[PDB]
This record gives structure tokens, C-alpha cells and sequence, in this order.
RNA sequence: CUCGUAGUUGGAUCUUGGGAGCGGGCGGGCGCGCCCGUCCCCGCCCCUUGCCUCUCGGCGCCCGGGCCCGAAGCGUUUACUU
């Protein structure tokens, strides 16, 4: 069931399957073949999107998602038809590589790259959730004595593709990453 | 101020504004007036907001209302170029008129003669009135003035924003301004157009 | 001000001046608390309420005084317009 | 007391600012998808090269660097923001 | 070199505050003068305030308010050995009624309240008042 | 800071804090790498094969299209430069300096930024010896002013 | 008046990062529970941020072993606070 439709590499099996079943289904035409036979995702977990709704969340294993948009494009404009009523998107895959000034061990490699660490993660988690739409700024708020908001601003001719979509973002960092951030689409020169 | 867009912008007082030259103030500007403006020419003048002009205005004469009882309170020039229409301010409104010559320390010395308690001070123009502006920052009277992008704006609380060299400019303001703080007041209800017509105020070398 | 075991830290309240939020001394003379009238605004006629501005006193001397209260006026709901 | 909005201040005050101070700094430099006049092909140039871009469709140059610029003999496209 | 960003934090909102502007902005930043920032409001001298995005220095707009005097940068940076922190409360700070010399140690920011609550010193940075 | 130079002007960049591609032709990597490749191998400094990568390609910063920069990558493949930038450059003007003064000897106030130039090279010196892409002793006594000279 | 050795010093950033976390200690509406209080403050935690790999065994717990231990904290280091 997950032949190369879902490459293994995690325990659960459950629902990414049946997505690769659409996505076999999918790739039967013009814009798919051989470019959704590769990319294919690995886990998939249910949560949230906005209120009185839920849908389903793509792990690829991640070393793809600078070529996974290239079909995840299509990918979206073409399964969220066959999963409509919910809301997919491609997400990174880090469990975390943890901090490395706290150490013991050696079976934990012994030099930390940044692009492992919470913050790059993170700019990589709302890369994630808005691909198409580029960020045009980020501006942070304080909340009632220390808490977190994040204003954060996008290409004004880039509202054409996700404003039905416009709650989804912020309904899956709060899980992602743990904070409320929002999205406004600022003035341009 | 206020909701009321009869007592906002009307035609009513555009047809006077445009006729005066209430939308050029001077050439220069200091660094306490930008909040008045909103476009520039090619010809080296500002011209100012007739809009936000009505907007302090109408707090002017919110001020002016707030006189619980009108006895007590001064409109002053000691330049003759609005000592007539302070004058004729005065005379309509009850409240007390000094023009022409001043005396320092009638409301500063407190001995006196023409020893005086207003308890709001008017002033035609800060470039105008130097000695009683202080006076004015001396004791604990608030104090209102016409400003020009040009003109030195120090200690003033309350701005009317125009240009305060002209006598049809300022006969207009005078003379929009009585039925403006008279309308707040109540005695005008809409009910007419004021008769006196603004050349009324603007300054005569008096041969009638 | 008075606490109830005699916390004593106000001998009483001096008037605040909220224009810039920043509190005066005893010994001023430009911390003015001037009154505003209220309209009734069925013919923007005065009424009986108060629209009260006390600007701290030396912020006249750098002439703000207009502009602070053209903020507390904005804020206070008296003056609406805005371009 | 003439405080100016600082989570966001009016905009022609950034541009008409130095590049080098902005809310958030960012370049006075766009780029140049020019036509090279005189031939049927479209090529691209840094537009303000200090190192020349030949334009051989006049049989002439088409990048003249002059100061903090590259000014243009010949050349058809200008093109705005892209990015 | 440019020096000390918690120093210039303290001296551009003070440069402002008596010239009386709502908010400042200040150029550069980093995460232990936001953590001074927090402090300041858990006390509430200061309101919210924004956290303006550029790598570069990271730049700060933050309300200035009535509830403040200032607030001092000590370099060099020392040590509250827990028997001088009396000391230090009576001859820096103007008042025992409100304000509350600040101390980076091992068990995260705090102002010396705190820090004596949790009966651990170390650094001084901040008083405030 | 700024000692060596009394005036204190910068004007140098401030890059799009939108760190995105920069999308204008977008010449992705391969022609890049093979553009590096080339303006390295021909005998060129990473200062001015920037300068060609934004001039005919066009790019706002390297590290943009490809996560290795030109430095980092010229280092994995084997073309490392004799000596850097900050070293070279100020040698090749202390050439022309020295020629100068031996040439023009009466000219005391240029002795004065001759001086200077030892200064420059000697600070960036004893800072590459700690980089170590140079030797852990590397002499400059003005012993070294010609021996890469022909 | 310039340079320069020691000379004393020094950008940003490489977790102040989420949970309804739980028992317990609290400011607080309510009557320490729901909770507002970036895990309000820790033993037990959960996304992470270090280790039983090794002997006999402690309520465990499974069938001489193993998730934690021990004698004990052996996978960099120092400054500095209890």
C-alpha cells in the first residue's frame, strides 16, 4: 500500500496510505507522471483547522520540500478535490535535534549546523505553511505581560490562492511551533 | 468638532473660504504645523486644511462655550490690522476686549489699575501679542490663537489653523467663527444665514 | 493616598496631567485644566457636560500644547474628523 | 507630543529616508531586463553594473556605468519589482 | 567597536522620555534587553510593545509611559554575593516603594525581590525607578 | 570604531530582509556553479566574480542559489587562492605606495600612509596566521613587498 | 600631531523555545480544582535539550536478565550564584 506511493520511515500507517492511493490515482496524467511517483509522503497526522472543521497533516521525510512544491502545487490544486473539506499542506519533519551545550552521550553527532536548531526550524515551519505567498515582514507583539503574537505580511498578488485558506496557517503553528501568529498583506512601494 | 455634518463641512462655508484665500497660508513653515496640511504647489506656498482648520476651530469654539458665565474672559490684539474685529467680537459677545495699546502687569502686577481678571485669553497672533503671550504662560489661563505655517507657536493650547496676515482672511475667521461658537451655544438653530457679510471685518481706514 | 494601616504616600492626589502621561509638581502655572462644552448634537448645541484637558505646564513652551490636545480631542469622541 | 506612529509611520517618509536607516533596510536597487536593442533575443543586467553588459544589437554598448548607477545608451525594457 | 545595546537601550529611552514621545524605536536589540523589556512590565512601567524583524540589528518601538524615572546600565558587570544586596538596594536604587535592582544568575532574569525570594544572587545590569 | 580612515561614511548594502530567491531570471544552480567554477579557474578574486555573477547572471548573494558560497566551495574543490583579499590588496597598493616614495623621496607625508600600509598588512597578518590560511609565522618586514613581484 | 606591543576592553545570534501538563507552594474571579498568570514555583511530567552501556538486587515490572537506580552519576571545559 505504500510501494513508493509512501516511502517507510516512521511506526504508524494509517491514513498517509489512503492519501497515496489518491495520489497513485492522481499521477495517471500529464502533470504527475514520474514527478508525483517520487515525492511521496511518509506520515500523516490528523489535527484542527479552524473552527467546527479538521483535516490532515503531511510528513514528507524531509529532504525534499525545496522540490516537493514543485508538485505539491499541483498536488494541492489536485487533492484537494478528492480530500476536499479539509486542508493539506507540506510540512518538515524534525523531531529536534537537541540542544548540543547539553551533552552526554556520544551517539549524538557532536557539532549542531544551525539549520537544526528550534529558530531555523521554525522559519522553516512558516516557509511551510505559506510556500506560494512570500513573506513580506514580521512584526512582533507582546501579549499581557510576556506572551507571544507574530504580525507577519504577504506578497499582496500572491492573496490569489490561499484566502479561503487564510485561518489554516495559524491553526497549525499553534501546535508546530506553540504560538499565535497572524497574516496581513501590507502596503507595496 | 462634533457629528454633525451641518455644523462640519458644508458648502456654506467654502463659498467664502475659496472667495477669501483661506487655502494659502505663506511661503515658509516651522516645525508645529504639518498637522494642517495636505498637498504643496509649484509656486512656493502651503495651503492650508480648511477641514482640520473647521476641526480646531470648532474646538475653539468649544472653548469658548465652556465659559460658564461670560464676563470674565479677554479677546486681545494690539495691532490695528484685527483691532476692528476684536472690537466688534467683543461687543457681540459680552466678553471683555483689549486692543490697540496694552499695559503690562494688568493681569500679571498685582497691583493694578485696569487691574484685570480674565479667565481665557484670545489672542489675534503670537507674532502679534509678545508681552501678554507670556503674561498668558505667567497665570493659569489657557490660551488661543490663529497659527500660519510661518508663525512662532509656542505656548499655544488652542490653534486655528490660517493665515492671520490678511484682513479679508481674518474678517472671514472673526466673522465665521461669532456664528460658529454662538451655534454651539444653542441661539442658532439653523434657522437663517447670518446677514452681516464678511466685509464687515475686514479692516477700514474709517471714512463712512 | 490614605491606606488602611496608614500606608500613608499621598498627603492627597495632585492633578494628573494626562496629555502626556506624566505627572506635574505642586509649584506650576501652565498645568492649565481647561473645561470643553458638550454638545447635544440634535443642533450641536452646548450641554451641561465637561470635556476637561490638563496638559503637563512646560510642554507649552515647545508649543505641543495644540497638538496634544488635538490627540486627547480625537481620543475623546468630541472630534471625529480625520483626513 | 509630535510622537509619529512607530509600529508603522507613514510611508513616503521610508523612501524619501537613506536605505540605511529603514523601518526595515532594504535596497534602492531594482534589476534591469533590458532588449540589448537590435537583435530578436532579451538578456538581463545588474542595473546599476559597474562591469559592462555589451549591447550588440546596435553594435554599440549598452551599459555606461556612471556613479552609483548604470545608465543606459540603449535599451528598451525597464522592469519594476519582481521579487 | 559599537558597544553594549542594553547601555544604549538605557540612555536612547531616556534621551526620549524627557522630550516626552509615546513610543521610541530604538535601532539595535537583543534577547536580554527584551528580557529587561518584560521585567519592566511584569511592574507595568512600560505598555506592549513591537519587536521590529530585521537580522540585521533587530530593532525595537516600545510605549514610554508616566510610570517611569529611569533606569541605570552598570559596566562592569558584577556580582550580588547575597550579603550585598541590602547594600545595593539602599545606595542605588531612590526607593523601597517601587523600583527593584536587577540581577542575571542561575535561575533566570529577576529584579532582587525575586531574586532574594529565590535566595540565589549574581550579576547587576539594572535598577530602575 | 574606524581609526585607519578619519571619515566614517558606510555605504556598502543592506541586502532584501526578504531572504526569498531573488527571481528575476531565475539561472538556477547549474549554470552557477559552472559561472564560479569558471570565474575561479580563470585567475579571479571572490570579490569581482560576485561582481560578474550579479552583472550578466545576476544575483543578490550567492548562499541564496546555493547553500555552499563561492569561498566555501572553491575550498572543497581544491582552488584555494595564495594569499586573501585583505592581504593582497593592500600589498598591491603598498607596491605602488613604495614605488612612490623611492621614487619621489621628499614626499615625508607619504611615509606616513606607507606606515600605515605595514599596519594594515601587519593586523590582517597576524589575523590570517589565527585563520591559518597562512603559515603560523608569515613575514612581512616590507622582506615579502616583491617576492610574489616579477 | 600620526603609528603601534603588551594595555584594559568589547555587534547580533547558536532554547528566556509549546502543552489544560499533574501533586504540591501562590498572586486571583470563583469554591490549592476551571483556570488569567511565555512550563505563576519545584518533586512527577510532555515537544528535547546527557548517560546503567556493566555486576548483584531495592516496591517495582516482565520473563539470571531488562525501563531507573546503587557503590555513582565516568563521553569536553572553565567564570560566576545556592
Amino acid at each position: 500500500s505504500a510501494k513508493i506511493v509512501k516511502p517507510n520511515g516512521e511506526k504508524p500507517d494509517e491514513f498517509e496510505s489512503g492519501i497515496s492511493q489518491a495520489l497513485l490515482e492522481l499521477e495517471m496524467n500529464s502533470d504527475l507522471k514520474a514527478q508525483l511517483r517520487e515525492l511521496n509522503i511518509t506520515a500523516a497526522k490528523e489535527i484542527e483547522v479552524g473552527g467546527g472543521r479538521k483535516a490532515i497533516i503531511i510528513f514528507v521525510p524531509v529532504p525534499q520540500l525545496k522540490s516537493f512544491q514543485k508538485i505539491q502545487v499541483r498536488l494541492v490544486r489536485e487533492l484537494e478535490k478528492k480530500f476536499s473539506g479539509k486542508h493539506v499542506v507540506f510540512i518538515a519533519q524534525r523531531r529536534i535535534l537537541p540542544k548540543p551545550t547539553r551533552k552526554s552521550r556520544t551517539k549524538n553527532k557532536q557539532k549542531r549546523p544551525r539549520s537544526r536548531t528550534l529558530t531555523a526550524v521554525h522559519d522553516a515551519i512558516l516557509e511551510d505553511l505559506v510556500f506560494p505567498s512570500e513573506i513580506v515582514g514580521k512584526r512582533i507583539r507582546v501579549k499581557l505581560d510576556g506572551s507571544r503574537l507574530i504580525k507577519v505580511h504577504l506578497d499582496k498578488a500572491q492573496q490569489n490562492n490561499v484566502e479561503h485558506k487564510v485561518e489554516t496557517f495559524s491553526g497549525v503553528y499553534k501546535k508546530l511551533t506553540g504560538k499565535d501568529v497572524n497574516f496581513e498583506f501590507p502596503e507595496f512601494q | 468638532s462634533g457629528a454633525l455634518d451641518v455644523l462640519q463641512m458644508k458648502e456654506e462655508d467654502v463659498l467664502k473660504f475659496l472667495a477669501a484665500g483661506t487655502h494659502l497660508g505663506g511661503t515658509n513653515l516651522d516645525f508645529q504645523m504639518e498637522q494642517y496640511i495636505y498637498k504643496r504647489k509649484s509656486d512656493g506656498i502651503y495651503i492650508i486644511n480648511l477641514k482640520r482648520t473647521w476641526e480646531k476651530l470648532l474646538l475653539a469654539a468649544r472653548a469658548i462655550v465652556a465659559i460658564e458665565n461670560p464676563a470674565d474672559v479677554s479677546v486681545i490684539s494690539s495691532r490695528n490690522t484685527g483691532q476692528r474685529a476684536v472690537l466688534k467680537f467683543a461687543a457681540a459677545t459680552g466678553a471683555t476686549p483689549i486692543a490697540g495699546r496694552f499695559t503690562p502687569g494688568t493681569f500679571t502686577n498685582q497691583i493694578q489699575t485696569a487691574f484685570r481678571e480674565p479667565r481665557l485669553l484670545v489672542v489675534t497672533d503670537p507674532r502679534a501679542d509678545h508681552q501678554p503671550l507670556t503674561e498668558a504662560s505667567y497665570v493659569n489661563l489657557p490660551t488661543i490663537a490663529l497659527c500660519n505655517t510661518d508663525s512662532p507657536l509656542r505656548y499655544v493650547d488652542i490653534a486655528i489653523p490660517c493665515n492671520n496676515k490678511g484682513a479679508h482672511s481674518v474678517g472671514l475667521m472673526w466673522w465665521m467663527l461669532a456664528r460658529e461658537v454662538l451655534r454651539m451655544r444653542g441661539t442658532i438653530s439653523r434657522e437663517h444665514p447670518w446677514e452681516v457679510m464678511p466685509d464687515l471685518y475686514f479692516y477700514r481706514d474709517p471714512e463712512e | 493616598m490614605q491606606s488602611n494601616a496608614g500606608e500613608f504616600v499621598d498627603l492627597y492626589v495632585p492633578r494628573k496631567c494626562s496629555a502626556s502621561n506624566r505627572i506635574i509638581g505642586a509649584k506650576d502655572h501652565a498645568s492649565i485644566p481647561m473645561n470643553v462644552a458638550e454638545v447635544d448634537k440634535v443642533t450641536g448645541r452646548f450641554n451641561g457636560q465637561s470635556k476637561t484637558y490638563a496638559i503637563c505646564g512646560a510642554i507649552r513652551r515647545m508649543g505641543e500644547s495644540d497638538d496634544s490636545i488635538l490627540r486627547l480631542a480625537k481620543s475623546h469622541g468630541i472630534v471625529s474628523q480625520n483626513f | 507630543p509630535l510622537a509619529k506612529d512607530l509600529l508603522h509611520p507613514s510611508p513616503e517618509e521610508e523612501k524619501r529616508k537613506h536605505k540605511k536607516k529603514r523601518l526595515v533596510q532594504s535596497p534602492n536597487s531594482y534589476f534591469m531586463d533590458v532588449k540589448c536593442p537590435g537583435c530578436y533575443k532579451i538578456t538581463t543586467v545588474f542595473s546599476h553594473a559597474q562591469t559592462v553588459v555589451l549591447c550588440v544589437g546596435c553594435s554599440t554598448v549598452l551599459c555606461q556605468p556612471t556613479g552609483g548607477k548604470a545608465r543606459l545608451t540603449e535599451g528598451c525594457s525597464f522592469r519594476r519589482k519582481q521579487h | 567597536v559599537r558597544m553594549n545595546v542594553l547601555a544604549d537601550a538605557l540612555k536612547s529611552i531616556n534621551n526620549a522620555e524627557k522630550r516626552g514621545k509615546r513610543q521610541v524605536l530604538i535601532r539595535p536589540c537583543s534577547k536580554v534587553i527584551v528580557r529587561f523589556l518584560t521585567v519592566m512590565m511584569k511592574h507595568g512601567y512600560i505598555g506592549e510593545f513591537e519587536i521590529i524583524d530585521d537580522h540585521r540589528a533587530g530593532k525595537i518601538v516600545v510605549n514610554l509611559t508616566g510610570r517611569l524615572n529611569k533606569c541605570g546600565v552598570i559596566s562592569p558587570r558584577f556580582d550580588v554575593q547575597l550579603k550585598d544586596l541590602e547594600k545595593w538596594q539602599n545606595n542605588l536604587l531612590p526607593s523601597r516603594q517601587f523600583g527593584f535592582i536587577v540581577l542575571t544568575t542561575s535561575a533566570g532574569i529577576m529584579d532582587h525581590e525575586e531574586a532574594r525570594r529565590k535566595h540565589t544572587g549574581g550579576k547587576i545590569l539594572g535598577f530602575f525607578f | 570604531g574606524r581609526m585607519h580612515a578619519p571619515g566614517k561614511g558606510l555605504s556598502q548594502s543592506a541586502l532584501p530582509y526578504r531572504r526569498s530567491v531573488p527571481t528575476w531570471l531565475k539561472l538556477t544552480s547549474d549554470d552557477v556553479k559552472e559561472q564560479i567554477y569558471k570565474l575561479a579557474k580563470k585567475g579571479l578574486t571572490p570579490s569581482q566574480i560576485g561582481v560578474i555573477l550579479r552583472d550578466s547572471h545576476g544575483v543578490a548573494q550567492v548562499r541564496f542559489v546555493t547553500g555552499n558560497k563561492i569561498l566555501r566551495i572553491l575550498k572543497s574543490k581544491g582552488l584555494a587562492p595564495d594569499l586573501p583579499e585583505d592581504l593582497y590588496h593592500l600589498i598591491k597598493k603598498a607596491v605602488a605606495v613604495r614605488k612612490h616614495l623611492e621614487r619621489n623621496r621628499k614626499d615625508k607625508d607619504a611615509k606616513f600612509r606607507l606606515i600605515l600600509i605595514e599596519s594594515r598588512i601587519h593586523r590582517l597578518a597576524r589575523y590570517y596566521k589565527t585563520k591559518r590560511v597562512l603559515p603560523p609565522n608569515w613575514k612581512y618586514e616590507s622582506s615579502t613587498a616583491s617576492a610574489l613581484v616579477a
